[PDB]
């Protein structure tokens, strides 16, 4: 149980990841960033970008976003 | 059918597919701790004299190449007999290609009918050469030279007449095509006499040539240097491993030379190009036996990394870094080849008697009844007084 | 047995006559193939007993001879006949026993 | 053959009844093949393969298989624990 | 005697290789030995081809979408991290894609160097709908896995793309022991899982060659008063008073001070280094 | 004038049987020293091999916990004793040694008759002490082996007492490179430099294997060989070679078409045949066209 525990505790969040109020490396798939681990090119809980190639299956609190930032070429990023 | 060439780039080694054939051996002098050799004495064999063969045949190296993951086809011909097809046989399980190889029913493979003369002196005079000499200028597979990129032979195709005007014509047609000509030396035993006849033999060949590889016995013989330094001495003094200057090899260089190498097995190679030379050291205190103490196995691995690199990126033949990364990598080439044979030859003990170097390093009890390591009856005793 | 000769005495020898084939060994210390030949060689001589005598001459002693025999490397060996209109054969390299004694039957 | 045992259940309405089926399918092997038990052939992973064969799908006899990296006779693969 | 044989292979698609492979008889402790250094070197001592750089010319904005191109800017570079390429390369070397118009842009589209080739040409780059050039600059490098950060040449606007450089996607090794009694011995299994750009046969022998080379250079040669303290020394005043400022005790700690030392503290004079000497050789 | 080099930076002899050494390797690249360090430490801890004193012979002894009258030490403790002797050695073999003596005195390792393959090293080593005039003859079995095991002696041949190893950052960030130093502690059957060498050497040994050709390549010292035999057996009962001795080399195959069955990995006569005639197409390059010509190849043959 301590193994899943600690394997699954994320990253730092907020004041305990920035000294300083401020005002990641993304990963086609998840095998090469499984790989990049295994390189110790990152931590086991060094925050992270995965491409995500499914559904929207990710369990979070049912929020709007944070922020929306839309392109006057119609493109918007949430 | 460029559009099917694949990658590495072929290589074409041109010549004669002997079976564990030397041409030549010198005295050299390896870079060796000795230190170690005087504590492993008991354990490690050592030659009393230390000699080097600069390497096998053109089969050799092809089988040399396709191990370290490059493209070689072996041009030749071979008799249809059972030793000519076991050797074929050898060479495709290598994974040679040997579309370029003529199998002749009227030759002989490894058999040559001499006249032996009983009026003077002994002479010979060959009369029916063998089949790996018979190769025709009609038999060459010019398809195998356009997809080839390299063009590898030795000294060996030009010691018969009918040989060298075939090889002249294999090097002509590859050189049209847009071959690079490799020029592996490897003098044969009766060129070291008469420095004058190895000259006049080989200058047609030397000159059509862009890279050339030498031994260092074989540089100081073409450049008519005495050999100076000691031989078999408990030492690695930096006299036995000397850098000859550009200029003590200019007289070898042409117009068209790309790189000239000179190797002392796998303990230096050295390199020269018309703007660079410079040198690299490396190791040559591998296990070796009776049956691998000539050392051709590095010769041949040794050769086969110098080609690997060159033709991998053939741009770079001038670049000083890469010649440095080429050189180092074909004396690790050298280096686990002859490791490797000294493994599957084994030691001195078809009725051939190999015993592992287990086997080889194993003592005897000294278990002697009359001997003094036992425990004799009480009536011979001597109890050393304390 | 095998035995080690020079050069004068191969020429002593081939003159003269014999009634069985003759196979001179062009061998040197330093090469790891001919000590594998001095193997078979020994294997051979203990089959053909009389059938046969089998010498060897050392190339580092006798490389005038080793040259005028037309030796081009090692190791080598010559197949003498004792009818003097036969023709010898030269053999280069580590070739299998039964090539051997295909020589010395078939055409010596 | 786990989870064939959970498939060839969910055949059937009671666990009970089909202990009893296979043990009496087992015991005919027995009795017609005495000798071919007992070894690397079970009679009740032999009953067990056969119904899954039956359903229509496919499986080594009585679920046996042998190492073929043994070096030799004498030789017994040790279980690292 | 010691042998290897491969006892399993596949070709799953153009970029999925698995080979398992076998090493026997092997003496007890010695698999495991050889199956944690051949895992180390088949996962980051094994050099890799990679796109690390690309650059979009004809100006296109510098903006997140491209007119005529349904995907974005990062969905591309995306697109180019994921091609599996093999090559000789020495250096670094430039690749370059130049599409005419409509249709789909793929590997095969890719103008490669003289030495590097593409393993899978149906990867997918970009879906074209209007009839726009589009000439994309590649940067190309060769790199072992445990390798590092290529030094920064950030201008004209060439996109980085973070490259993990392993043609062995996976590799494990397990161990069976087998015993007749006394006689104990080990079996050794290594499995390979590449991207098809190397075979796992193929990676099987340059870890095995990359980490002897790493050994050899180990086989290099080359070319040819503790008792007795400064107060029991009848000492002048100035000389103990300084002594004592070093914490300097007894006449090893003297001793272990070079005349250079000594000199270096406050208040000691050349004059005083002589007279510590001449008491020193009176006893 | 290498670039990468390697020194003993400190040799150090702590007593007879402890020696310390200390050695750099520098400048690797990253990855680099974790994957040697780890590997040296394994072959150092693991696949050094020592020589040592296997079993001994007592001469007019009931059991090994009884006492000699003269000896001051009992039995079992002379078995104790025996086990701390550290012998040097390279070759292997059960050798045998011998201790005759007279007292009264102090037995040492010196006083052991040792083969000619087998050396001592540490004299002083104590063995016994003999307190009257006795005669004890003691015989001895030695061994070179690897990890740990008349009276048995419970021998560890293991000659490295402990090793260890760090990896410091070279500098500026150019290539990244590394430094790494290794120590190491021997009994003095070897010096530290030397088990560094062996260890170097024994794992290329261990590595080198996969460099051999597969297990099964060549049919079945010199490989070339028994092949030949079984042509001349095939020569006598006329019998021909099967097919998967044949290679498509052999065969008159236009360039185009043997590129393709080579980039296929079809080596062998009895490959392609195993091919079918639909999977052929399915190969870039060779077609419909190419079928029959290729046929009547394999027709003519």
């Amino acid at each position: 149980l301590i193994g899943l525990y600690v394997l699954t505790s994320g990253t730092r969040r907020g004041i305990c990841a920035n000294r300083y109020n401020p005002c990641e490396p993304f990963f086609c798939n998840s095998y090469d960033a499984i790989g990049a681990y295994r390189q110790k090119r990152i931590n086991l809980d060094s925050p992270l970008w995965l491409r995500w190639q499914l559904d929207q299956r990710v369990i979070a609190s049912k929020e709007v976003p944070i922020e929306v930032h839309y392109e006057s070429f119609g493109n918007y990023h949430e | 059918i460029s559009h099917t060439y694949g990658w590495p780039p072929l290589v074409c080694c041109f010549g004669s597919a002997q079976h564990a054939f030397v041409p030549s051996g010198r005295p050299a002098n390896r870079l060796l701790d000795y230190e170690r050799q005087e504590r492993m004495k008991d354990a490690v064999w050592a030659p009393e004299k230390y000699i080097r063969a600069p390497g096998g045949c053109a089969g050799g190296v092809a089988i040399a190449l396709a191990s370290l993951g490059g493209k070689a086809a072996f041009m030749g011909k071979l008799g249809d007999d059972d030793f000519g097809q076991a050797m074929l046989y050898y060479l495709n399980v290598c994974q040679v290609q040997t579309r370029s190889v003529k199998i002749d029913s009227k030759r002989v493979t490894a058999c040559s009918t001499m006249k032996i003369s009983k009026r003077g002196r002994l002479k010979s005079t060959c009369v029916k050469p063998c089949a790996e000499d018979s190769l025709s200028k009609s038999e060459i597979n010019v398809d195998v030279l356009k997809e080839a990129k390299m063009f590898y032979f030795t000294t060996h195709s030009l010691l018969d007449k009918k040989m060298m005007s075939t090889t002249l014509q294999a090097i002509k047609i590859s050189k049209q095509l847009g071959n690079v000509i490799f020029y592996d030396l490897n003098l044969p035993l009766p060129l070291w006499q008469s420095l004058e006849e190895t000259k006049s033999l080989i200058q047609e060949v030397w000159d059509l040539a862009d890279v050339i590889e030498v031994t260092k016995q074989e540089l100081e013989f073409l450049c008519g240097i005495e050999p100076t330094e000691e031989f078999d001495t408990k030492n690695n003094d930096s006299s036995k491993f000397v850098h000859y200057e550009p200029e003590t090899v200019e007289p070898l260089w042409h117009e068209n030379l790309k790189i000239l190498f000179v190797t002392n097995g796998t303990s230096k190679i050295h390199y020269y190009t018309k703007e660079h030379n410079g040198a690299v050291l490396g190791m040559e205190d591998v296990p070796i036996t009776p049956f691998t103490r000539d050392m051709s196995a590095s010769g041949d691995g040794i050769v086969a990394g110098l080609i690997r690199m060159l033709t991998v990126q053939p741009d770079l033949m001038n670049d000083k870094g890469y010649l440095e990364r080429t050189a180092r990598y074909a004396i690790e080439c050298g280096v686990v080849d002859q490791w490797l044979l000294a493994q599957t030859r084994g030691y001195p003990p078809n009725g051939i008697r190999s015993i592992t170097e287990r086997e080889y390093r194993t003592s005897k009890p000294y278990d002697e009844p009359d001997g003094p390591y036992v425990m004799k009856p009480v009536e011979e005793r001597e109890y050393r007084k304390l | 047995l095998v035995r080690k000769l020079s050069a004068q005495e191969l020429q002593d020898l081939v003159k003269g006559e014999r009634k069985v084939p003759l196979i001179v060994d062009f061998y040197a210390t330093w090469c790891g193939p001919c000590i594998l030949m001095a193997q078979e060689l020994e294997m051979l001589a203990v089959e053909y007993e009389s059938n046969a005598m089998i010498v060897k001459v050392d190339t580092d002693d006798e490389y005038e001879f080793a040259r005028d025999m037309q030796v081009r490397g090692l190791p080598t060996l010559f197949f003498i006949s004792p009818d003097p209109s036969k023709d010898a054969i030269r053999t280069e390299g580590l070739i299998p026993l039964q090539m051997m004694r295909d020589i010395i039957d078939n055409d010596m | 053959m786990t989870m064939d045992i959970e498939r060839l259940l969910l055949s059937e309405d009671n666990r009970f009844e089909f202990v009893n089926s296979v043990a009496a399918e087992a015991t005919e092997y027995v009795e017609k093949n005495r000798d071919e038990y007992g070894g690397t052939k079970k009679a009740i992973f032999h009953v067990l393969s056969n119904r899954v064969n039956d359903l229509g799908f496919d499986r080594p006899e009585a679920y046996a298989e042998s190492d073929p990296y043994k070096p030799g006779p004498g030789y017994l693969k040790e279980y690292y624990t | 005697t010691l042998q290897w044989k491969c006892v399993e292979s596949r070709r799953d698609s153009k970029r999925l290789y698995y080979g398992r492979f076998i090493l026997s008889p092997l003496m007890k402790g010695q698999a495991d030995t050889i199956g944690i250094a051949m895992r180390r070197a088949l996962l980051g001592e094994i050099e890799g081809t990679c796109i690390t750089r690309a650059k979009f010319e004809n100006i296109p904005h510098d903006y997140s979408n491209i007119v005529g191109i349904q995907e974005s800017v990062h969905e591309i570079l995306m697109n180019l991290n994921e091609i599996v390429l093999k090559s000789n390369l020495y250096g670094t070397r430039n690749a370059l894609i130049c599409v005419q118009g409509p249709g789909y842009i793929t590997a095969r589209d890719i103008i490669l160097p003289p030495s590097v080739e593409i393993v899978d040409n149906t990867q997918h780059i970009a879906t074209l709908t209007e009839p726009i050039n589009l000439c994309i600059g590649l940067k190309i490098e060769r790199n072992r896995g445990y390798s590092l950060k290529m030094s920064n040449n950030f201008e004209d606007r060439s996109y980085p793309i973070d490259a993990v450089f392993m043609p062995v996607q996976n590799a494990n090794h397990s161990i069976h022991s087998y015993g007749n009694g006394n006689e104990k011995q080990e079996i050794l299994f290594i499995e390979i899982w590449t991207n098809g750009s190397l075979t796992p046969k193929e990676a099987l022998h340059e870890a095995s060659r990359n980490l002897i080379n790493l050994f050899i250079p180990f086989l290099h040669v080359e070319e040819e008063f503790q008792y007795i303290f400064i107060d029991q020394l009848e000492l002048p005043p100035r000389i103990y008073n300084c002594l004592k400022k070093s914490n300097i005790h007894t006449l090893l700690d003297l001793l272990n001070n070079s005349q250079e030392d000594l000199i270096k503290m406050e208040h000691f004079h050349i004059e005083d280094v002589k007279k510590l000497l001449d008491i020193l050789e009176k006893k």
